[PDB]
């Protein structure tokens, strides 16, 4: 993905610029497909992020996560809802199966410092589903 | 084309929710 | 509990009648016209009439009133639903609802009336299903009516499997003359034209706020529909259990779901209008329209109706963008705009004369209504997530859907 | 579009214009209109209704609509304000008690937001008796100079003689027409 590779450096720079702690409406691209991110797509994105870097070990922040989700949706048409983490305190597993990214403590779960860490076992073990079977249906 | 917004393809299910 | 379903006309002549119980004499229809005339001339006219011990509850159609006589304590809601179903069936079968087809399509009309309701109790109301047993140009009734699935005929085969959806938005805004919006409700409309092979069981999935909260994703853009009304194909139990929208789509275009939730956002179009009406000398219309919607969206066919004086003549319009014309039939200034980019600002300066002699009676202040229709714009932010099309034979569906934003009850109260 | 026909019509005269005839009863309005149209001092009964006539001079049809000064006809002057381009005010200098009433009526008629393009046309009627004032005392009493955005011109015309009618017509033509 040439577009994804090009957007990865800019996305990483924007995330780094934003600290760890105007227009109305919901325009939609004409003919652009919109669907939830797939497990295979999530695994591929996690592998690409791990290979390129900038996501593993970065301080987890709401603004950075929102920017990354928006960039992913713009570049792939994936809804920004699969990038959800399990509630704390402690290590939060990805909500969507196949995601290799997870948040771990770096030091109330809200005030705990969390950083993105790669985890290849996430794509094979449904840690989030096991922890919250009700949330997975 | 079509007035009122071009038709867009729909997904099959919430792939991120299993 | 209707006694006799009859179709009247604008001259009082009954185009067609179909007695269901026979407990009411057919001569009571003659008094319906004088009763309706008396009610209209005295302000007491209502769709539910009453000729002594017999009630005449009916609605007014395009050209005739479908009056259904009743004598007992029948369900008025049931009669209204039957009348609406009959009107829908007539529209589906006949492209026009006028006296031209009543006197020309009686052969099929009588058969449809006889088959639809027996003894005042309707049994079938699906136009698509009814078209396989009663035709105007007969085999055994289809098993769909006998089977549970009475809205999807089995055995439908198509070369391709394409389903077209329509996320139509209805922007209804009730702005008072003081400038504040009182009734601002947006009603979603998920109308889909399903055209597939077989009897697929559609599994509709959207980014509902309740669904996101239940799944644990109640943090992204989720549509908060206060009222969600599924179609007949949608299973009520499945939606009530875990918000599972599973239903068999029909063959053709039908309304599957209709969301209805309040809106707390600013209006997409802000209209600043002034009335510099001189006392029988002249009038000024300093109407300024400000588009509060997103700039990436364009409101195709913007029609802001400005009610001008009824007796105004020789009017002059000094506007900026869009053609403005005064229609004497409607007695208002039609601010017609073809393409309105988001964030645009149109200023108008009206100037029309007024007769020296004052009017005999007051005419009132009709509200200003805008006819903005911006496609590819979802104001509520609700986006379709998935559509599980499952068939026993097994096929790859190609669902499609489009989002259309228009102005619904977007009226502006005058000063 | 083509305006060749309009140019051809204007080459020999096309503009006509309009005019109004208002004032108090017995102020020489009917006699003035008769003199302008015919050229004789015709004696007429008080104007219960209204008189409409036209004057052809300088290739312009000066249509004059005489209006009576009756009490019941004073509020009827607003009917002629529609589709009216000119206005002529006839004062009654021979009625000292009616001078205040005429000034009040003129002020009321001049205080209308619809009658704004009508230039002022003050006609000094009854200019035959020694009690008649000059062309400035009447204007000073009526305060014609205090009418902002109003082009006022006082002209003295003798009902019996007719002197000054040509000057008033020329002034009206110059005020209405802004060409050579
Ligand atoms: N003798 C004489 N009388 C004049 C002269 N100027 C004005 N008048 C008087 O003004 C009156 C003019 O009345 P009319 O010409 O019929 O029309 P008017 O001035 O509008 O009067 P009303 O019809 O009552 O409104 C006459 O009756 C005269 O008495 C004048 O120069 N000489
Ligand atoms: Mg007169």
């Amino acid at each position: 993905s040439k577009s994804s590779v090009i957007g990865w450096p800019a996305v990483r720079e924007r995330m780094r610029r934003a600290e760890p702690a105007e227009e109305v409406g919901f325009p939609v691209t004409p003919q652009v497909p919109l669907r939830p991110m797939t497990y295979k797509a999530a695994v591929d994105l996690s592998h690409f992020l791990k290979e390129k870097g900038g996501l593993e070990g970065l301080i987890h922040s709401q603004r950075r996560q929102d920017i990354l989700d928006l960039w992913i949706y713009h570049t792939q048409g994936y809804f920004p809802d699969w990038q959800n983490y399990t509630p704390g305190p402690g290590v939060r597993y990805p909500l969507t199966f196949g995601w290799c990214y997870k948040l771990v403590p770096v030091e109330d779960p809200e005030r705990e410092v969390l950083e993105w860490r790669f985890d290849s076992r996430l794509a094979f073990h449904h840690v989030a589903r096991e922890l919250h079977p009700e949330y997975f249906k | 084309d079509r007035k009122g917004g071009s038709y867009s393809q729909a997904a099959g299910s919430d792939s991120a929710q299993s | 509990s209707a006694s006799a379903v009859y179709v009247l006309d604008l001259k009082g002549k009954v185009l067609i009648c179909r007695n269901y119980r026979g407990d009411v004499d057919m001569s009571e229809v003659e008094h319906f016209m004088p009763i309706l005339m008396e009610k209209e001339e005295e302000g007491m006219l209502s769709p539910i009439l009453a000729h002594g011990g017999v009630r005449f509850m009916w609605i007014k159609h395009n050209n005739l009133y479908l009056v259904a006589t009743s004598k007992k304590n029948a369900c008025v809601s049931l009669v209204f639903s039957f009348l609406y179903k009959v009107v829908q069936v007539f529209s589906e079968y006949f492209k026009e609802l006028e006296e031209e087809s009543i006197r020309d399509n009686f052969v099929i009309i009588y058969e449809l009336l006889d088959e639809l309701m027996d003894f005042g109790y309707p049994q079938t109301t699906d136009s698509k299903i009814l078209q396989e047993y009663i035709t105007q140009e007969a085999p055994r009734p289809p098993a769909t009516v006998t089977n549970a699935v009475s809205w999807r005929s089995e055995g439908i085969k198509y070369r391709k499997n394409e389903v077209f959806l329509d996320v139509i938005e209805a922007v209804n805004l009730l702005v008072s003359a003081n400038g504040n919006v009182l009734r601002s409700e947006i009603v979603g409309s998920i109308k889909m034209r399903v055209f597939l092979s077989g009897m697929p069981e559609l599994r509709l999935g959207l980014n509902d706020k309740v669904l996101f909260d239940n799944t644990g994703r109640g943090k992204s853009k989720s549509v908060e529909l206060e009222d969600v009304k599924f179609h007949q194909c949608v299973r009520l139990s499945r939606f009530e259990n875990d918000r599972t929208i599973s239903f068999i789509p029909p063959d053709g275009e039908f309304e599957l779901m209709s969301y209805r939730l309040n809106t707390h956002v600013k209006p997409l179009i802000w209209i600043e209008s002034v009335i510099e009406k001189h006392s029988h000398s002249r009038i000024e219309y300093m109407v300024k329209a400000k588009s509060q919607f997103k700039r990436r969206s364009t409101a195709n066919n913007v029609e802001i109706h400005i009610p001008v004086p009824n007796d105004a003549d020789s009017p002059k319009f000094k506007t900026t963008v869009g053609s403005v014309k005064w229609v004497p039939e409607n007695s208002e200034i039609v601010w017609s705009v073809k393409s309105f980019p988001g964030g645009k600002e149109y200023l108008m300066r009206a100037h029309f004369g007024l007769p020296s002699v004052e009017a005999e009676d007051k005419e009132g202040k009709p509200p200003i209504s805008v006819k903005f229709e911006i496609p590819y714009f979802t104001t509520s932010g609700i986006q379709v997530r998935y559509l599980k099309i499952i068939e026993k034979s097994g096929y790859q569906a190609l669902p499609w859907v489009r989002y259309i934003t228009q102005n619904g009850d977007y009226q502006l109260r005058t000063q | 579009g083509n305006i060749f026909a309009n140019l051809f019509k204007g080459l020999f005269g096309k503009k006509e214009m309009r005019i109004l005839m208002v004032g108090l009863d017995a102020a020489g309005k009917t006699t003035i209109l008769y003199k302008l149209k015919l050229g004789e001092i015709v004696t007429t009964i008080p104007t219960i209704g209204f008189n409409v006539e036209t004057v052809e001079y300088k290739n312009i049809s000066f249509t004059v609509w005489d209006v009576g000064g009756q009490d019941k006809i004073r509020p009827l002057w607003r009917h002629y304000f529609q589709n009216t381009q000119g206005l002529i005010f006839v004062v009654d200098s021979n009625d000292r008690e009616r001078v205040n009433e005429a000034r009040e009526e003129l002020m009321r008629m001049l205080a209308e937001d619809e009658l704004r393009d009508a230039v002022l046309l003050v006609f000094a009627n009854k200019q035959d008796l020694p009690n008649a004032m000059n062309a400035a005392e009447i204007t000073d009493k009526l305060g014609l100079h205090s009418l902002r955005h109003r082009n006022w011109y006082i002209q003295a015309t003798c009902a019996t003689s007719g002197d000054g009618l040509y000057e008033g017509l020329d002034w009206l033509s110059n005020q209405l027409r802004n060409q050579k």
